[PDB]
C-alpha cells in the first residue's frame, strides 16, 4: 500500500498487510530465484 | 520514594526482536529474551 496509484486486479487473491520486512523477505527470495536464474555466483542487490 | 527511585537507576542493554509467525498479533518483531519461557513474558506483552 503506497500513495503512488498502480494497477492491482489480484486484490481478491488473498493477503495480510505485510510489515516492510516481511516485504523486503519475499524480496530476498526473488533475488536469489533472479540469480540462480542467471547462474550468479555474485551477490546481486545485496546492499538493496 | 527515594527508595524506588534508587531501585530504578537502571540501564536497559538493547535486546533483539523476532517477527511473529502467528495471526494473533501482526507479525511484530518481540523483544527476545536469552534462554526459554519468555513466551509468558510474550504473552503479557502481547495478550492479543
Amino acid at each position: 500500500e503506497t500513495q503512488y496509484p498502480v494497477d492491482r486486479y489480484l486484490d481478491w487473491i488473498p493477503s495480510l498487510r505485510a510489515s516492510a520486512a516481511t516485504a523486503a523477505t519475499f524480496a530476498e527470495w526473488v533475488n536469489t530465484s533472479m540469480k540462480t536464474a542467471f547462474d550468479l555466483s555474485d551477490m546481486l542487490l545485496e546492499p538493496l | 520514594l527515594l527508595e524506588f527511585v534508587l531501585d530504578n537507576l537502571y540501564l536497559n542493554r538493547h535486546t533483539g526482536f523476532s517477527q511473529d509467525h502467528t495471526p494473533f498479533t501482526e507479525g511484530a518483531n518481540l523483544r527476545s529474551l536469552p534462554g526459554p519461557d519468555a513466551e509468558k513474558w510474550y504473552s503479557i506483552m502481547y495478550p492479543t
